RNA sequence: UCAUAGGAUAUGAGAAGGCAGACCCGGGGAACUGAAACAUCUAAGUACCCGGAGGAAGAGAAAGCAAAUGCGAUUCCCUGA
RNA sequence: GACCGAUAGUGAACCAGUACCGUGAGGGAAAGGUGAAAAGCACCCCGGAAGGGGAGUGAAAGAGAUCCUGAAACCGUGUGCCUACAAGUAGUCAGAGCCCGUUAACGGGUGAUGGCGUGCCUUUUGUAGAAUGAACCGGCGAGUUACGAUCUCGUGCAAGGUUAAGCAGAAGAUGCGGAGCCGCAGCGAAAGCGAGUCUGAAUAGGGCGCAAGUACGUGGUCGUAGACCCGAAACCAGGUGA
RNA sequence: GUGGGUAGGGGUGAAAUGCCAAUCGAACCUGGAGAUAGCUGGUUCUCUCCGAAAUAGCUUUAGGGCUAGCCUCAAGGUAAG
RNA sequence: UAUCCUUGGGAGUCAGACUGCGAGUGAUAAGAUCCGUAGUCGAAAGGGAAACAGCCCAGACCGCCAGCUAAGGUCCCAAAGU
RNA sequence: AACAGUGGUAGGAGAGCGUUCUAAGGGCUGUGAAGCCAGACCGGAAGGACUGGUGGAGCGCUUAGAAGUGAGAAUGCCGGUAUGAGUAGCGAAAGAGGGGUGAGAAUCCCCUCCACCGAAUGCCUAAGGUUUCCUGAGGAAGGCUCGUCCGCUCAGGGUUAGU
RNA sequence: AGGCCCAGGCGACUGUUUAGCAAAAACACAGGUCUCUGCGAAGCCGUAAGGCGAAGUAUAGGGGCUGACGCCUGCCCGGUGCUGGAAGGUUAAGAGGAGCGCUUAGCGUAAGCGAAGGUGCGAAUUGAAGCCCCAGUAAACGGCGGCCGCGGUCCUAAGGUAGCGAAAUUCCUUGUCGGGUAAGUUCCGACCCGCACGAAAGGCGCAACGAUCUGGGCACUGUCUCAACGAGAGACUCGGUGAAAUUAUAGUACCUGUGAAGAUGCAGGUUACCCGCGACAGGACGGAAAGACCCCGUGGAGCUUUACUGCAGCCUGAUAUUGAAUGUUGGUAAUUGACCUUCUAACCCGCCGCCCUUAUCGGGCGGGGAGACAGUGUCAGGUGGGCAGUUUGACUGGGGCGGUCGCCUCCUAAAAGGUAACGGAGGCGCCCAAAGGUUCCCUCAGAAUGGUUGGAAAUCAUUCGCAGAGUGUAAAGGCACAAGGGAGCUUGACUGCGAGACCUACAAGUCGAGCAGGGACGAAAGUCGGGCUUAGUGAUCCGGUGGUUCCGCAUGGA
């Protein structure tokens, strides 16, 4: 509250919308996976356990 | 309780990576006929939330 | 009983005049002076904008200079 | 007119009323208050009144959830948030 | 029971929803303690009695009946110092005289006289204020807790950290429980792409990024709750009254 | 005089907003209820370190508020002041 | 000379006052009003101006029956020059 | 050690004092606990001891923990007690004396005369009150004084209907 | 155990009223008038049933206004209300579906077309009261002029009749004149410049009446001149009993000054032995009551209305309950509509007889009346302070009233910047398709001298001429290597942006070289992202339109 002076929010327009279908993936990147050893087959349940 | 987002400011802003809220310009509605091109093109783009603002409203996001 | 003022009225002042100092390094775009008119004239490696602003084209020192006989011009000079 | 209404008599551990200022399910249902005023909105289906309970009530055995080489009544808790 | 202990804790420790108040609905108190045991003061004395002084009982009666303790205000009796020529926010510093004698200290009480000096609080630009508040004394009387958020500090573990309900177990610790949550990646309204990404026709430029967290605890502050305490006039609902 | 009737968003009024239990421009009681109070009052131990403001902007704002200014604490940058 | 900047935690303040100087408003009135500027008060006790927030001098950590000064003073009240 | 600093409202920051309860450890206490009263003691402050009296059974200390944790102000709440002050008042009115009773008498009883009401201040009786009625005893409180008296206290008694 | 009289205002009268500051001129009243009401009356209470009205029935009942009586009660129907109504206009739900969108069997190399069904909208047409409109109506709400010289003229719906008038009305005003008095702002009587009387919110009178108001007399008096004395109650003394409001602690003088501007308490003086008792109130800004006035609070409550938004009630239509016939007139291929009249059997009866039944309830049965209407439900429109919740700004040398509110320019403003007042001056809410861009070229005001019209001032020509002009427009700062004037070609009044600055609480605002795309002008250099510069504008939400490699709630679409 600005003691009545227009607050900041309600100033500036929304903007942009929700995707019901977004997808957000698990990232991994190259770093982690030379934890493993030569021969794994990293699967996403390897990663997961 | 909980503490409750604020949802219009939900709707407004967004948090960059290092933790300013990013926001849309004002005067970006109508009346385009009395901006310039140049007022245009600048409101276009996006801003971020200035210190003293952020002061006031952070808590109001927390959730988010 | 009491009149009335016809009166009141102002603009907002427009925080014109010298914005850097004779002998201060400014980066190219720096306004240098806001004027209505020329009062102060683009020199070397200075611009005129549409509202008669004189702003550094490079970076450099400023320096205000005399230009003949009544008139005035600020320059920008390259450091070397 | 037959009837029926009505009347009479007998048999009923039939009902009635109370409460535990609680919990439950319904019927009806505010305003102060918040919105820095106020009418949509809020407070709140709250308080209150009324009806019905029961030891619990309500719900409940898919005209469901979903979008998987699926799940399998309802209720309640955590989480989703 | 890291709840109260008689102004608390129930309104009510006691013959209390009583007494009392109200036509009524309804409002609604105060008030605990002899002693281990009544052994509750035979008897004498003053007094009509009440009350007292002895005597007796008892560890104690100055424990003798709203009788454990027994503060302060307030009321008195006695008297060491001062006081009837003095102008006083009452003290303070200086100081004789007189009277005492200690937690033994360059001591205590009193105070002729001299200097200085307009209470406390609140609220104010500013109050000795002729603004506010308090008769006095005593008791009681105001930033709390819960759940979220955030920051600092601390601890454990660390590119990870952590479990919730629940089950077992003292109403405990703890074990089990990985569902879930936050972080390790960002950018974009989004599809999406990804140490980038978005904008854009663009290998351009520019925006935002790239180039230690998390669980728990203490503390600060914030949010939602009455949210530091006290206070309206009013509003609404259901009753009670001619 | 006695016995009765009318009840509060109501009654009653040869009308004064009069009267309705010493209450009346809307009785009383209980509840919503710890209503709300940008207003007034109050807010309880000690010492030390530092120490403001009474301004700007905007405000149905003007004795309120918000951001900035000025104070403070911590951690950095360091040597800009 | 020792401040300054950045980030984060916590504020309070938004009635100001007078004095000097520069202006407006006023009547070149106001202990008026409204700005600018510096000071003091506010939030500052001490000495002076009889008394006297805002003037002059000066910033109280505490003790001393030492000393030197400031403004202001030195006949008596009353310290110091009849 | 040296050098410098230490007025302060709002307000920020720090360090502490004290209160109740808990845990653990260690103590005190009928050869006298807490509380209370007094004192010329100690600490930079909040505060803390010591001694004596009263009291008559509980209570410190250390470290940590938790809070109903500190009052002088709220026209605060409850209680007590002041001040005003021996002050205002003692609520329309005729009594006087004699005798009696009694610890005590202006005030109670009796007598005498006087005075007051008399379309009432008389007699009866509603409503309402609920034992206040009568007798004996009483005098703490109530009675605006007093009190031997009373509508007060304690006992006992008292209300009779075919009309 | 009445004082009385003269005169006036008001109200006719007796009554009634603010329990507890108003008894009155207020209310009531008899009388008057308007209006509604045909009886299940209207009106009223109640959701309804049931009631009051009334066991009444237009000579009655409700409502409004006026207020005995007497004489009277004028003009205006434009507005508003009420009543009635012809054409014309407008208007709801419901009815009605011409069309259109989405989907897709099919069809098409694709793009796209597209049956049927479903689904989402939907135009014409139809549609009541009401409203606009028209007429009437003033004892309905109301209204009853200016100006100029009885006349003119303007204006109006029409311009105040009778009566009254300095009045419960008259500001100016103690109007003027007269009466009454020695003296009369009051009083009485006239006058009429009625600030601002006036005819049932009645006008003017008016005997009687009044704890009414007002002026004057007689009588009477301690009301007064001007006080005195006396009686009793309290005060006062003694015995008994014994409160209260108030109160920071007080050993509590005076003066002048000082100070939050009015001091017992501060300063300097002046005065003052200690303690009471009876008295008096100057002060303690004495006590009492968190000022009623005033302001403030985005506080409340009651009241009003052509404030807003609603609601009840009332009116009106559709539809259900709701049927049968006869006509007549639609629209589809004989069914279904529309309306008229009739019918009886639903529904209704606060009608009669009979029964339940000793029953003015109710129910049943039979007559009669009415009748698919009414009533009731749902939906819709109108009306609607009857009732409800609310709103009704701020600044302000107190508030109200007036003025102001955003933006630009100047001055105040103290030679950076910034800087206040209801300080001093003005502008803005645009304009321009060139008045923009560029290239090339140019120089203005005014004066002197000469000129047919022609003049001071049109048009020449000459000389002089820092600008004395111009710059779309306020002002300031600029501008003559022009930013001023002219001409050619144009659309840069561009799209993507933007190192870096200015300004700034934020939101915004401003300037910007330079890069890319594709241009304009120019031989080229280059300039151009509107205008000499600085006003010409408005957040978000919500909605519309155009575009779109985005999303699309199982999937494809939507
Ligand atoms: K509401
Ligand atoms: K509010
Ligand atoms: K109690
Ligand atoms: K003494
Ligand atoms: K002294
Ligand atoms: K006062
Ligand atoms: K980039
Ligand atoms: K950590
Ligand atoms: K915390
Ligand atoms: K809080
Ligand atoms: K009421
Ligand atoms: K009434
Ligand atoms: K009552
Ligand atoms: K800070
Ligand atoms: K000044
Ligand atoms: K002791
Ligand atoms: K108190
Ligand atoms: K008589
Ligand atoms: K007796
Ligand atoms: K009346
Ligand atoms: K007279
Ligand atoms: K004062
Ligand atoms: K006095
Ligand atoms: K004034
Ligand atoms: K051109
Ligand atoms: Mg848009
Ligand atoms: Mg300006
Ligand atoms: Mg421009
Ligand atoms: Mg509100
Ligand atoms: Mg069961
Ligand atoms: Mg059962
Ligand atoms: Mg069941
Ligand atoms: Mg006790
Ligand atoms: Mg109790
Ligand atoms: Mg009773
Ligand atoms: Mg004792
Ligand atoms: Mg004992
Ligand atoms: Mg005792
Ligand atoms: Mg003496
Ligand atoms: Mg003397
Ligand atoms: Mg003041
Ligand atoms: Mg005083
Ligand atoms: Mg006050
Ligand atoms: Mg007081
Ligand atoms: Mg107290
Ligand atoms: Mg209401
Ligand atoms: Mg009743
Ligand atoms: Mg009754
Ligand atoms: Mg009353
Ligand atoms: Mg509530
Ligand atoms: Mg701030
Ligand atoms: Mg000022
Ligand atoms: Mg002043
Ligand atoms: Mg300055
Ligand atoms: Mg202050
Ligand atoms: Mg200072
Ligand atoms: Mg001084
Ligand atoms: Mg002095
Ligand atoms: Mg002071
Ligand atoms: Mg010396
Ligand atoms: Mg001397
Ligand atoms: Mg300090
Ligand atoms: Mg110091
Ligand atoms: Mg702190
Ligand atoms: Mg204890
Ligand atoms: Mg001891
Ligand atoms: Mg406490
Ligand atoms: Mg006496
Ligand atoms: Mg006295
Ligand atoms: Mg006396
Ligand atoms: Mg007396
Ligand atoms: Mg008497
Ligand atoms: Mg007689
Ligand atoms: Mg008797
Ligand atoms: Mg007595
Ligand atoms: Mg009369
Ligand atoms: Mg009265
Ligand atoms: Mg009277
Ligand atoms: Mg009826
Ligand atoms: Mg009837
Ligand atoms: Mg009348
Ligand atoms: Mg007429
Ligand atoms: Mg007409
Ligand atoms: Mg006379
Ligand atoms: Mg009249
Ligand atoms: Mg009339
Ligand atoms: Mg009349
Ligand atoms: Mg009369
Ligand atoms: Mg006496
Ligand atoms: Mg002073
Ligand atoms: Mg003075
Ligand atoms: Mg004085
Ligand atoms: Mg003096
Ligand atoms: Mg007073
Ligand atoms: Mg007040
Ligand atoms: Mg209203
Ligand atoms: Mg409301
Ligand atoms: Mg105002
Ligand atoms: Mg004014
Ligand atoms: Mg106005
Ligand atoms: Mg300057
Ligand atoms: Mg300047
Ligand atoms: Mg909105
Ligand atoms: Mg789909």
């Amino acid at each position: 509250f600005e003691g009545g002076q227009m607050p900041l929010f309600q100033r500036l327009p929304k903007r942009g919308f929700t995707n019901i279908n977004r997808k957000e993936y698990a990232v991994v990147n190259l770093d982690k996976l030379n934890g493993f050893a030569e021969g794994t087959e990293v699967t996403p349940e390897l990663l997961l356990e | 309780p909980k503490m409750k987002t604020h949802r219009g400011s939900a709707k407004r802003f967004k948090k960059t990576g290092s933790g300013k809220l990013k926001r849309s310009h004002a005067y970006t509605s109508h009346l385009f006929a009395n901006k310039s091109q140049k007022q245009k093109r600048k409101l276009r783009k996006s801003a971020v939330v200035s210190a003293g603002d952020f002061k006031r409203i952070k808590q109001m996001l927390a959730n988010i | 009983g009491v009149g009335s003022t016809k009166n009141g009225r102002d603009s907002e002042a427009k925080r014109l005049g010298a914005k850097r100092a004779d002998g201060q390094f400014v980066t190219g775009g720096s306004i240098l002076y806001r004027q209505r008119g020329t009062k102060i004239y683009p020199g070397e490696n200075v611009g005129r904008g549409g509202d008669d602003t004189l702003f550094a084209k490079i970076d450099g020192t400023v320096k205000f200079e005399r230009f003949g006989r009544d008139r005035k011009k600020v320059s920008v000079y390259p450091v070397a």
